[PDB]
């Protein structure tokens, strides 16, 4: 019959979970955000629509840090995103407390993964309405990941989600082909600013604000930090130039 | 301790209980009735710890009366004493055990015979022709072992008690301020208001 | 009344649609896997299809190391796949701690199978849309293949296959055994058994593979490990010099 | 109590005396201190009688269930782990001291467990108040590679050392042999070196000697 | 959430009726007939075995008559499994009473408790009720021989003669037609068998399809006795009453 | 008990006597106080046999599960699980534990976890009732990055002295060598070390 | 999270039926045939091992399970439900009997425990009934040999002989004709093999058939000697070879 | 202080030829104060007998518990419980209270109705089973009883002889114990009949 | 359509919407208008109090949370009491435990997370009230806009409630002006009253109908009602 999409943990006759797929709709409807993995770290960037002049510039920070070496950005229901980061922070704290060592990015990924997957197992909960891009530097290098409402996640060279996910992916694939030797943290930052500017066309109606953060072994000492001031404006200029 | 005596004669059970209530250096009351009627033909006397005593007697009274209303029937004295022993036996291994000893005197209307049960705070129950809790037993058991007969009349029983009370007023250390005597028989429970000189 | 199709209760036919639909989800990944037993090793092969160029191929896998000796290959979506893997690892570590010896492959299978049986009887738990193939060289039973489905069913196999083209691979293997008359690959080295597996995978599916089209796991006495793109390449080159 | 364990070339054997006590009184002159956890896993227990028995049955029961669930022969290590973790959970309040031995798919095994939960492994072990008398014999005659017959003699001699020199020990010697390829053989009262001599007189009383007050029949039928 | 699949087993109908109770009774109506007849010197229990075969081991079988106490027994009509659940708690209840008061449990007290349990599944918990009806036959020194009946609702009443299960209407009419206050046990035994005989949906009323029990005070003693007839004992009594 | 762990040029070596007592009685004269919690992370146990066994058994379980999920654990991580167990349960434990492991990047590492539950990373550490007697000896004879042979000798000498003065120590001296080369078990007998 | 299915999934329909249980019964009907035959000196229970792939090793799976050394079980319906029911049954024989009286429970009582477990799955909140029917055969000192059937409802009955599953009707009719109160175990076994042959489509040999018996005590299967009172289990599963030998005298 | 010496009392059981005997005193006191001379310590469930020494309250409780359990056992098993089985029931019931035990010294006696074999068993307060072939003693005069039994006893005594022997053991043991005596009852048990006798003894 | 996906907050509509949250958001639109704006030295709230009858009182729209923080509400009054009371506890905890005044930005995050929890679990309902929060902390003056969806936003000014679009456009127009009104609370308030009046229709703001609050540099959050707001009408 029908009605296989009214309750969460339900399998449709073709083996799908519609509630999860509907969650994806909330994600695709969101702001575009990306992740670029450079040769010794990762760069995060996101689109901040300016609903009105009333929003204080530089004030509603989207990117979030977990512990001191991990960065998180997501598209969709912001509140759902914060909720997931809170779980990540507890998750990272519990790992460190027992094993002493700050949580390895791969282990962190599965921690978020099992949690998000858990929200597709019962009808008493709703799946997460966000796709999240996160990563950092650990004992064995840099790692970039993207997690879907289904709980699915994999490691990426470049990742994008949201409204302009297609432009971004197109651009990220270009970078990959033109840089088999790797991209540097400095370059990833500029390129990130560009990809966001380009992907902003699928929303060219409202004006936006750029936000970038990065975690690089050589640039930030493996710690997660926001790209501010001159390095930021410099990236904005590099984008504003190639947008024309 | 306080005096708690019970003696079962031919057709009734007689309970005598000291009237004194002493706290430390002062006797606070001299007319205290250490008894609760559990049902029209079942009377219970008690002695022990300052608060547990009444809390336990009343708790049981409430339960027996509740049983009476629900079943519109009066439990036999044997059944009541068993319920009481069970409650004390639970108590002994609880966090704060009831420190109460009791005598249960009842008239079994079905068997038409009086019954006397002695039960201590440990849940030790025994049926006897006569019993006592506390130090009284040390003077009254051999007394009654001498002057007691099964077929005695209620009047004979009261004289048997007078004999016990006198011995207690002569040899016991404390001034228990006399006793209150009650009789349980086929017609219920009544108090012998004239024993202060019977 | 028409809800006997949304949770795990019986339909008038005595069926459990949610369990059936779960089985359906197992093919979602469009990948086939197969396992065979050697003289004293066990091999599992699984297709690997990493389409997106933005992905890091090294982080994509449906094969798991549950314990020093147990390997698990999963046919089904990765999130349910990982939920199952984490559970099995937990079950494996606990068993060792409580009973003093390594959990046998068949015992872990029964335990995971029982767990699945529960999602089949309790309403608030949904079945996992995955089929689990566990392998090892048991200290008591030798090479072992045990597979469990969303119905809480499991059994031991001489060899087995799972995925969209399961039937093709199964009959192929069936035939080879009807021929050899033995219930295993009479080969001493695991490399040759891995080669046998990939060879018959190619025959049954009618397709050629590159080092990045497969995923391989091997179980030997006291150790289960996965092969690297290169280990595989070396394996592929070998089958090439026979055809 | 004197219990011992001794490994030989193809298995393990355990033994024990049969005395039970309450202070200076013998409670049981012939109790069995040898318990079966599974067909080929036996346990010699010392300490608080009821505790050794109860913990032995509990783990034995769980071993049977585990065996059925895994379709495998129980292993001595499993009994060892289940026992120790149980005893540890109880911070030594369960006064059990045991020697657990047996043969399983991995070979022959000899262990000991203390009330607090620590375990030991060895080729020869002894526990109980007769512990020292027994161990002195073992430390005096044990050698590597003993035959089933030699092992039984050594173990049995050790138990006797306790029976004769330890007031907490006495009566008979029980033994159980666990050989790698055969059924375990439990030898209850393998030795009975303390049979009471014939009494000097019979104290059978002439009927009517006891004064009776009253008599009656008892109803057993419902 | 779950609310979607909640049948709500404990609610009133617009007519102020309890659905599940009604439906449970509807289930009982198809169960083998059970009859209880009380005489001056005893009580009789007789039930018809629903579904039987050549291969059914009757000597070891019991699906309608259960001993609860030494002075109390019950006849069951409905789900046997559901009855066993209740039966076992009734057995415990009687022993608890005995342990507490050192006196056998008065028949009504046992019946009221069991009825209270049924009543509960009717007012709270969202669980289905027990699909069972009991005929209680017992003796105590306060009311002598007693006959009670309890059904899924948790209500109970006393009877001189009664039936539960199938064809109760026909059976009740036949009983209300030949019952006499001054009956003797043996009289009741015959009335019981005759009624079943006329209500039976089966060809003939043979011993292999019956369970029988009596509670008589065997004069040569002074105590009451429960007797759950054996296959042969029923085969005998059947020939005597004239049903061969 | 006399136990110690020493880092050297190629890794680390653990050593221990083999005596377990119940009063003045030697319940076991051939005890193995060197316990494995991971392929190349071992520990030396002292204090309560029951307590250290129960703790080691649990740490091993935690590291096994850790490995299943995130690969090989560092020596530091193992010392952390021990420490967590020892600190959190300090009121009911009597476990003096030394943690030693060999890592390819860090080479040899030693962490001592005394009674209170604190952790201390050192070049080498000594513990057990017998340790008190060799504080001066060990402080005067230890050198960093000694060779496998020099280290085995340092431990053999140190522990023979500990065994000599402490009645709670004795039997054979056991050692476990941890290097990139693998795991080597060593055993020395009274006739050999007593006359050093 | 948290199971919010605290209400019954099996309720009464207006007709008075309990659907979920009827449906469970239906699932049992679709299952492979299994049967039980009681003799004067033993009981036999058997079923067909319906291999679900020639690559699967049917020995790795047992439809006939030992519950206690004198009690065995077989079924028809959903194998996974049966499997967990076996684990619970072995455990309950311990937790509710052996640990109390130090002896295994008599056949009727264990059956009683199992039956209860099934009844609960018929009324407790959030669950469906078990989709299986069981045939339990055993022996105990004061009751001798017995054979029981337990349905998804929790109901159970004693039998002389019977069958459940796919071709139960035909099988039962056949057993009624051959059974008598004088059968010896070997006779029952023979009759069992004959009855099963009708219900088997393809191959019929010791590898596609599974059969066990509850007969004399097997001291040889004890695993130890020394205790006179311990004589060995009465339960014994026949070997493939043992089956083929009897198939030749079919 | 010692719960096992508050009330006093003793029990003893003996095996004979196709018979078993179990006896007890009738005293129930409180320290020095003798209170009741009718406190019997022997009970029975079907054909199985149980004597219990120790704290009176626990003696009564265990009796009520075993009646409760043996009654359900009969309902479910459809047969009376046997001595060997009952012994296990007693043992596990006691150990269930391992760390807050009943202060009693149980003694089981009876004839297995199927084997006809005579059976006696003793227990410590937390359940340790002592199954003797000759005799079992328990109570505040257990030392005296061990002395009497180890001396007076001999195997296969006829019911009439066993009665004399078990009575002499009990009587003389109780007379050396201030907390035992005050009357006594003896049970002679055979497959078909059970005789109860109240002995005449000192009353001091 | 919608009717099949709006029965609770644990259900997504086929387009990714959460109707129960949306219906909650509606309650705010039906509420009385309230404005919030700030300069670099002060933050102000202006609210229109609604009354039932002319015999009833005007329900309070402003709630003080701490000496440096407070808010105005639009929607279900009870839910505002619950949320403001929780904001008070968080302010309190920050002081007691850390001897630290809770930053407005943190209060916003805490509020967001609290609201969120009631949009992903069965049985709970979203909050049906909007909140404007003003405060003065170690980073100056602040204004936050809280929606029941859990979205909290920092702005220079804004307005919620019925006909709020009026005041909002006006503030979006006056921006460069009011944001510079430092050191003069009276001016900032008048800009607030001018903003709110841009959302009037029914009547005109009276003395027992207007509600104003302010917080700043050396000004503890203080509410003004009745006669106190007279000098502004």
């Amino acid at each position: 019959g029908t009605g296989y999409d009214l309750s969460n943990s339900v399998f449709s006759p073709d083996g799908r979970n519609f509630q999860v797929e509907y969650a994806v709709k909330a994600v695709e409807n969101g702001t575009t955000s990306i992740g670029i993995k450079c040769n010794d770290g990762v760069v995060f960037a996101v689109e901040k629509l300016i609903t009105s002049k009333l929003l204080v510039p530089q004030k509603n920070v989207k990117i979030q840090v977990v512990d001191r070496h991990i960065g998180c950005v997501y598209s969709g229901l912001i509140p759902d995103g914060r909720h997931l980061v809170n779980r990540g922070r507890e998750e990272a704290a519990s790992f460190k407390k027992l094993y002493k060592t700050p949580i390895p990015i791969p282990a962190f990924a599965d921690r978020l993964g099992q949690y998000v997957q858990a929200h597709t197992l019962y009808n008493s909960v709703r799946p997460f309405g966000v796709s999240t891009i996160f990563g950092g530097v650990d004992k064995n290098g840099a790692h970039l990941y993207m997690l879907e409402p289904s709980g699915s996640y994999w490691g990426y060279k470049g990742a994008a989600t949201g409204k302009g996910r297609q432009s971004a992916k197109a651009e990220l694939e270009k970078l990959v082909d033109h840089h088999p030797e790797g991209l540097s943290a400095r370059e990833a930052v500029k390129q990130a600013a560009k990809i966001i500017y380009l992907a902003h066309e699928d929303n060219k109606e409202k004006d936006f604000e750029l936000e970038i953060s990065w975690c690089s072994l050589s640039e930030t000492n493996g710690l997660h930090k926001f790209v501010k001031g001159d390095l930021l404006q410099e990236a904005i200029d590099f984008a504003q130039k190639e947008i024309n | 301790m306080d005096i708690i005596l019970g003696i079962r004669v031919q057709d009734s059970v007689i309970l005598a209980s000291s009237k004194a209530v002493t706290r430390g250096i002062s006797v606070l009351k001299d007319s205290d009735d250490k008894t609760r009627q559990l049902s029209p033909h079942t009377l219970m006397s008690f002695a022990g710890e300052a608060g547990d005593t009444v809390q336990f007697a009343e708790y049981i009274q409430a339960n027996i009366q509740l049983y009476s209303i629900r079943e519109d029937y009066e439990l036999s004295p044997q059944a009541v004493s068993s319920f009481v022993r069970q409650e004390l036996a639970k108590s002994i291994r609880s966090r704060r055990p009831y420190q109460v000893n009791v005598l249960i005197g009842g008239y079994d209307k079905k068997k038409n015979k009086p019954e006397l049960y002695q039960i201590d705070y440990l849940g030790t129950k025994v049926e006897l022709p006569y019993g006592a809790h506390g130090y009284s037993g040390f003077y009254t058991f051999s007394l009654l072992d001498h002057h007691y007969r099964p077929d005695m009349t209620t009047e004979e029983g009261l004289d048997l008690l007078k004999l016990c009370v006198q011995e207690l007023e002569k040899r016991m250390p404390m001034d228990f301020k006399g006793v209150i005597v009650k009789i349980v028989d086929k017609d219920g429970i009544r108090q012998v208001d004239d024993f202060q000189a019977q | 009344a028409g809800y006997d199709r949304h949770i795990t209760i019986f339909s008038p036919e005595g069926r459990l649609y949610q369990v059936e639909y779960a089985f359906k989800a197992t093919n979602q990944t469009n990948i086939n896997s197969l396992a065979v037993r050697g003289k004293d090793c066990t091999v599992v092969i699984s297709q690997k299809k990493v389409p997106d160029k933005l992905l890091d191929p090294t982080t994509v896998s449906y094969i798991f190391c549950i314990s020093r000796t147990i390997g698990m290959v999963v046919n089904g979506p990765i999130p349910d796949a990982r939920n199952a893997a984490l559970r099995a690892k937990a079950e494996a570590a606990e068993f060792r701690y409580k009973y003093g010896y390594d959990m046998p492959c068949d015992v872990l299978a029964k335990r995971m199978a029982n767990l699945s049986q529960i999602y089949t009887q309790r309403a608030y738990m949904r079945p996992l849309g995955v089929i689990l193939t566990f392998v090892s060289v048991d200290e008591e039973l030798g090479p072992s293949i045990y597979k469990t489905d969303p119905a809480g069913y499991y059994v031991g196999y001489k060899a087995t296959a799972t995925g969209p083209k399961q039937q093709e691979i199964t009959t192929n293997l069936e035939n080879h055994f009807k021929k050899s008359k033995i219930d295993h690959i009479n080969e001493e080295s695991w490399e040759k058994v891995v080669e046998f597996a990939i060879t018959h995978m190619i025959d049954a599916l009618g397709t050629e593979f590159s080092k990045n089209d497969l995923e391989v796991g091997v179980a030997t006495k006291d150790k289960f490990f996965t092969l690297s793109a290169e280990n595989i390449e070396e394996r592929l080159v070998a089958i090439a010099e026979q055809d | 109590t004197t219990i011992v364990g001794v490994k030989f070339n193809n298995g393990v054997v355990i033994a024990a005396d049969t005395r039970s006590t309450q202070g200076p009184i013998v409670a049981d002159k012939n109790c069995a201190k040898l318990h079966r956890i599974s067909p080929k896993i036996w346990c010699a227990g010392a300490g608080t009688a009821a505790d050794t028995e109860a913990v032995t049955q509990l783990i034995g029961s769980n071993i049977e269930l585990h065996s059925l669930y895994t379709s495998r022969e129980p292993r001595v290590v499993s009994a060892l782990q289940m026992l120790k973790q149980h005893l540890f959970k109880y911070q030594g309040h369960i006064g059990a001291y045991l020697i657990v031995a047996g043969v399983d798919p991995t070979g022959s095994h000899l262990f000991s467990i203390h009330a607090h939960g620590s375990t030991d492994v060895g080729y020869y072990l002894s526990l109980g108040s007769g512990s020292l008398a027994a161990m002195a014999v073992l430390e005096s005659h044990w050698k590597q590679d003993l035959t089933k017959e030699e092992a039984i003699k050594l173990a049995s001699d050790a138990i006797q050392a306790g029976i004769w020199n330890d007031l907490g020990s006495g009566s008979n010697v029980d033994v159980c042999v666990m050989e790698i390829g055969k059924d375990a053989e439990y030898l209850r009262n393998y030795l009975t070196p303390n049979v009471r001599e014939e009494k000097q007189k019979s104290y059978k009383f002439p009927r009517g000697t006891t004064a009776v007050l009253k008599e009656s029949i008892v109803n057993i039928c419902d | 959430g779950s609310r979607r699949y909640d049948s709500r087993t404990t609610i009133f109908s617009p007519e102020g009726r309890l659905y599940q109770v009604e439906y449970a009774l509807e289930s009982i109506s198809h169960a083998g007939t059970a009859i209880g007849i009380m005489a001056s010197d005893g009580i009789v229990l007789a039930a018809e075995r629903k579904v039987t075969s050549t291969l059914l081991e009757q000597d070891t079988s019991t699906e309608k008559l259960y001993k609860l106490n030494d002075k109390i027994a019950v006849a069951v009509a409905g789900l046997t499994a559901d009855a066993e659940i209740l039966i076992n708690t009734a057995r415990i209840h009687a022993q608890n009473y005995l342990k507490t008061y050192n006196e056998d449990i008065p028949v009504e007290i046992l019946v009221r408790r069991l009825s209270d349990i049924k009543q509960g599944y009717t007012q709270h918990g969202g669980l289905r009720p027990f699909g069972v009806s009991f005929i209680y036959a017992g003796y105590d020194d306060r009311y002598g021989y007693q006959l009670y009946t309890s059904n899924p609702s948790g209500n109970y009443t006393g009877w001189k003669a009664i039936s539960v299960g199938a064809n109760t209407s026909a059976a009740q009419t036949l009983l209300q037609m030949d019952y006499k206050d001054d009956m003797k046990v043996d009289d009741a035994i015959e009335l019981a068998l005759k009624t079943l005989s006329k209500t039976t949906d089966s060809s003939a009323l043979t011993y292999d399809r019956l369970e029988f029990a009596t509670i008589r005070k065997g004069a040569n003693d002074g105590e009451v006795y429960q007797k759950i007839f054996k296959p042969q004992e029923i085969k005998d009594i059947l020939v005597k009453t004239g049903i061969t | 008990t006399s136990i110690m762990a020493v880092t050297f040029k190629d890794g680390v070596i653990l050593g221990a006597d083999s005596r377990t007592t119940t009063g003045a009685y030697i319940a076991n004269r051939v005890t193995d106080k060197l316990t494995r919690v991971h392929d190349k992370i071992w520990c030396c146990r002292s204090g309560s046999a029951a307590d250290t066994q129960a703790i080691a058994d649990i740490v091993q379980y935690h590291l096994e599960l850790y490995t299943s999920q995130y690969g090989t654990p560092s020596t530091e991580t193992a010392a952390s699980v021990f420490k967590e167990l020892c600190y959190e349960n300090k009121d009911n434990l009597t476990a003096g534990i030394i943690v030693a492991g060999y890592d390819d990047k860090n080479k040899g590492e030693v962490y001592t976890i005394p009674l209170g539950g604190s952790v201390h990373k050192l070049p080498y550490a000594i513990a057990g009732s017998g340790s008190t007697f060799i504080y001066g000896y060990c402080d005067k004879n230890f050198r960093e990055n000694m060779s496998k042979e020099e280290t085995v000798d340092f431990i053999k000498h140190s522990l023979s002295q500990a065994i000599k003065w402490d009645g709670s120590s004795g039997g054979v001296i056991r050692m476990v060598v941890l290097t990139a080369a693998g795991v080597e078990r060593l055993i020395f007998y009274p006739d050999e070390y007593e006359q050093l | 999270m948290t199971d919010r299915y605290s209400f019954s999934l099996t309720t009464f329909s207006p007709s008075g039926k309990l659907g979920q249980i009827d449906y469970a019964l239906t699932a049992v009907k679709q299952g492979v045939t299994s049967l039980g035959i009681k003799a004067t000196n033993g009981v036999v229970i058997a079923t067909e091992k319906k291999s679900s792939s020639p690559l699967a090793m049917s020995e790795t799976l047992s439809k006939v399970s030992l519950l206690t050394p004198d009690i065995g079980a077989v079924y028809s319906g959903m194998g996974p439900d049966y499997r967990v029911l076996v684990d619970k049954s072995r455990k309950v024989a311990h937790t509710s009997y052996k640990r109390i009286y130090g002896e295994y429970p008599p056949t009727k009582l264990l059956v009683s425990e199992v039956a209860k477990i099934m009844q609960e799955a018929t009324q407790s909140g959030g669950v469906r009934p078990f989709g299986v029917s069981l045939l339990i055969a055993g022996h105990d000192e004061f009751n001798g040999f017995s054979l029981y059937q337990v349905d998804p409802s929790g109901s159970y009955f004693p039998w002389k002989a019977t069958a459940i599953g796919k071709g139960s009707v035909a099988a039962k009719t056949f057993l009624e004709k051959r059974w008598n109160d004088e059968l010896e175990l070997e006779d029952a076994i023979h009759i069992a093999l004959l009855t099963l042959k009708e219900s088997v489509e393809g191959e019929f040999n010791g590898d596609t058939i599974e059969l066990a018996i509850i007969g004399d005590e097997n001291p040889d299967l004890l695993g130890y000697t020394g205790i006179p009172t311990d004589k060995g289990p009465r339960f014994r599963k026949l070997t493939s070879q043992e089956i083929n030998d009897r198939l030749e005298a079919l | 202080s010692d719960p096992s010496s508050i009330n006093g009392g003793i029990v003893v059981a003996m095996t004979g030829k196709d018979c078993v005997a179990i006896a007890c005193d009738l005293r129930l006191g409180s320290q020095s104060l003798g209170v009741s001379n009718k406190f019997e310590k022997i009970f029975h469930y079907g054909h199985v007998f149980l004597g219990i020494t120790g704290l009176a309250t626990d003696v009564t409780t265990l009796n009520e518990m075993f009646r409760y359990k043996t009654n359900l056992y009969k309902l479910k098993e459809e047969r009376a419980i046997e001595p060997e089985t009952f012994t296990q029931l007693v043992s596990s019931s006691l150990y269930e209270r391992r760390f807050g035990p009943y202060f009693v010294g149980p003694v089981v006696a009876g004839i297995n109705s199927k084997s006809g074999k005579p059976f006696i068993a003793g227990f410590d307060l937390i359940g340790c089973i002592d199954e003797a072939k000759d005799f079992i003693v328990s109570g505040t005069a257990s030392d005296q009883l061990f002395g009497m039994c180890e001396s007076l006893y001999e195997p296969n005594l006829e019911p009439e002889d066993l009665f004399e022997t078990i009575s002499q053991a009990l009587l003389n043991a109780a007379d050396r114990d201030a907390l035992s005596g005050w009357g006594a009852v003896v049970y002679i048990i055979k497959k078909d009949e059970v005789v109860k006798r109240y002995l005449k003894m000192r009353q001091d | 359509f919608r009717n099949n996906y709006d029965g609770d907050t644990v259900t997504f509509s086929p387009t990714g919407r959460l109707f129960q949250v949306e219906y909650a958001l509606e309650a705010i639109k039906q509420g009385s208008v309230t404005v919030g704006l700030r300069s670099n030295t002060h933050a102000v709230l202006v609210a229109l109090k609604r009354n039932a009858d002319e015999l009833s009182s005007y329900q309070k729209k402003i709630i003080k949370c701490d000496e440096h923080m407070g808010l105005s509400l639009a929607g279900l009054a009870p839910d505002a009491r619950v949320l403001s009371n929780y904001l008070r506890q968080q302010c309190n905890y920050s002081s007691l435990v850390f001897n630290r005044k809770l930053a407005v930005e943190r209060a916003g995050h805490l509020l967001c997370d609290k609201a969120q929890k009631n949009t992903q679990s069965y049985g709970g309902r979203p909050y049906g009230v909007g909140l404007l929060i003003i405060g003065y902390d170690k980073s100056g003056a602040h204004l936050l806009e809280f929606q029941p969806s859990g979205n909290v936003t920092e702005l220079y000014g804004t307005a919620i409630g019925a006909r709020s679009q009026g005041a909002k456009t006006y503030l979006e127009r006056t921006l460069d002006t009011f944001i510079k009104i430092d050191g003069n609370p009276d001016e900032l308030i008048k800009a607030g009253v001018e903003a709110i009046s841009q959302s009037l229709r029914d009547e005109s703001l009276t003395v027992d109908n207007l509600s104003i609050a302010i917080v700043g540099k050396d000004t503890p959050f203080t509410i003004y009602d009745g006669e106190a707001v007279a000098k502004y009408i």
